[PDB]
């Protein structure tokens, strides 16, 4: 069960925090990540993480975001700051399949996202 | 701060592969008495000497005939014709008395070896596999009890405790003077060791974080193969074995001078099947890469090449492993790696005339294959699982694996009087079973 939270409406150069919220079972065996949208496109990738703290990220928005683990409450966060005028769409927090395809392309999970705007 | 861990790594890979040193076995061929003197009398050439006295004929086979026979017969007061001895005495072959041998064995070596001093040659070659046995029955039982006694002392005291044994029970079996202290000291030194070694990969990766852990993943396979490569030099200068027991033993001395949990982990119908499946790839993966090195330490023409050359193809693999980590799925490499085990034993079984020069490809080829398989299962492991603590469950898991470990010698070595290809079917058969189970790993509801 994945829940998305966070959004909201900012003018330039803002920082917002997104949270993914897990159920605790696929908080310690699985992997997770995030990805966006794209409304009149496909959906993009931006970053994962995994039980070791190796991340990734992508090379359009590297330097710039930062993907952070909590223990306490079972979330996963995630910080954008210096947004660009093409960052707006919907965010979805997905669980890739790690054995099949690229590694980060299928997924078997997704929460339905929630909307953000600049 | 490596130097240390890298020097630990090094003193402790010798100790699994050492019995390709210490105990070979020589060509050999009983003692008879009077053909000394013989040979003096008449100047008897000593390379033909094996030709006109040896009772095994035909060297096809006769393994009995040749080396637990003798030619019982009347060698002084006969008068011959130095030319052909047996043809009057005899003058037919199997017409005349054989019998077992008595006096002693000749054998064919400037060194000297365990098999050389305690004969366990004709009817006590089964005593050899007790070697390994001995020392994997010590690795089985040192982890059950390695967590106890780390607890009423602290690790303060264990890791200088357990260093000096190690040392003290090598300089003994040096100076042991008969076959049963070895097997104490073996056992007694093989009680310790695995705990150390793994006491000694904690220590050293305790500084490593998030991506340093990965790097010096590595670290400590580059320190197992330059210890791996140093030890073939000091068995060349060396060819006695207590001087070279002697020699590997000093150097420790100087070096020294809610919760995640497994109940958790088998309810769930997802987290169950999978683990079924990566819990036995390790176990076939192991007995394989045990396997190998003993069977070509018993059939090498030459033995300081070949283990040389089967290291320097065995460092690019965790460069490829690494490589290819990012841009390909997981189970490609894994089943690419289990089906080139197999496919070189299918070879190896059926190029006989040729076998020298392609051998030293093929094994190799096999070798890399081997490596590759190990290291992602271990990328694995430290990508999805989480840190346990220390559980009574993975304790029982590594026991079971050295009670698998402990076979091992005895169906290596025994099976091979039957037939000498044998061997290479059951390592093929558990390669190629071992590739068509990785494809059930995959989820297949909803994978898109």
């Amino acid at each position: 069960q994945l829940q998305e939270s966070g959004g909201g409406l900012v003018q330039a150069g803002g920082s917002l925090r997104l949270s993914c919220a897990a159920s605790g079972t696929i908080f310690y065996y699985e992997i997770m990540g995030w990805y966006r949208q794209a409304p009149g496109k496909e959906r993009e990738f931006v970053a994962t993480i995994d039980q070791g703290g190796i991340t990734n990220y992508a090379d359009s928005v590297k330097g710039r975001f930062t993907i952070s683990r909590d223990n306490a409450k079972n979330t996963v966060y995630l910080q954008m700051n210096s947004l660009k005028p093409e960052d707006t769409a919907v965010y979805y927090c997905a669980v890739p399949d790690v054995f099949v395809g690229r590694g980060w392309d299928y997924l078997i999970y997704w929460g339905q996202g929630t909307q953000v705007t600049v | 701060a490596f130097l240390i861990l890298c020097l630990l790594s090094a003193a402790f890979a010798p100790i699994c592969v050492g019995i390709v040193f210490l105990g070979f076995t020589p060509d050999h061929h009983c003692q008879s008495p009077g053909v000394a003197e013989l040979s003096q009398r008449c100047g008897w050439s000593p390379a033909e000497e094996l030709n006109y006295t040896v009772p095994g004929l035909g060297p096809a086979g006769e393994a009995f005939l040749g080396q637990c026979r003798r030619y019982e017969v009347d060698w002084n007061q006969s008068a011959l014709s130095c030319v052909d001895p047996l043809a009057s005495l005899a003058t037919n072959r199997s017409h005349l008395p054989l019998g077992p041998c008595q006096d002693g064995w000749v054998y064919d070596t400037p060194g000297s070896s365990i098999v050389t001093e305690f004969n366990l040659v004709c009817a006590d070659s089964w005593k050899l596999d007790l070697f390994q046995s001995c020392l994997n029955a010590g690795f089985l039982f040192g982890s059950l009890g390695v967590g106890y006694f780390a607890d009423r002392f602290g690790r303060k005291l264990c890791l200088l405790g357990t260093v000096l044994v190690n040392a003290v029970s090598g300089v003994l079996m040096a100076f042991s003077p008969n076959y049963m202290s070895m097997l104490l000291f073996r056992l007694l030194q093989g009680l310790v060791s695995k705990g150390n070694w793994m006491a000694g990969y904690t220590l050293i990766t305790e500084f490593v974080g998030s991506g340093s852990r990965r790097t010096v993943a590595i670290m400590y396979q580059m320190a197992f193969t330059v210890g791996l490569v140093a030890l073939t030099g000091l068995a060349y200068a060396l060819p006695h074995w207590r001087w070279l027991q002697l020699a590997v033993s000093l150097p420790t001395f100087l070096f020294l001078l809610l919760s995640p949990s497994f109940a958790d982990l088998f309810r769930t119908p997802r987290l169950r099947k999978r683990t079924f499946i990566l819990m036995y790839l390790w176990f076939t993966d192991s007995v394989l890469y045990q396997g190998l090195i003993l069977h070509m330490g018993a059939t090498s023409g030459n033995l300081y090449l070949d283990f040389l050359y089967s290291a320097l193809v065995e460092i690019p693999g965790a460069f490829i492993a690494l490589i290819t980590i990012d841009r390909v799925g997981r189970i490609y490499p894994m089943a690419m790696s289990n089906l080139l085990a197999g496919a070189a034993c299918l070879v190896m079984i059926f190029i006989s005339p040729d076998l020298h020069w392609l051998n030293i490809i093929i094994m190799c080829v096999g070798r890399m294959g081997i490596t590759i398989a190990i290291q992602m299962i271990c990328l694995v492991n430290a990508e999805l699982y989480p840190t346990f603590v220390r559980n009574l469950g993975v304790m029982v898991c590594s026991s079971l694996c050295d009670i698998g470990g402990i076979i091992t010698p005895f169906i290596v070595f025994r099976l091979r009087e039957v037939w000498q290809a044998l061997p290479l079917i059951l390592f093929a058969v558990l390669g190629l079973l071992a590739a068509g189970v990785t494809l059930l790993l995959p989820e297949t509801k909803g994978v898109a």
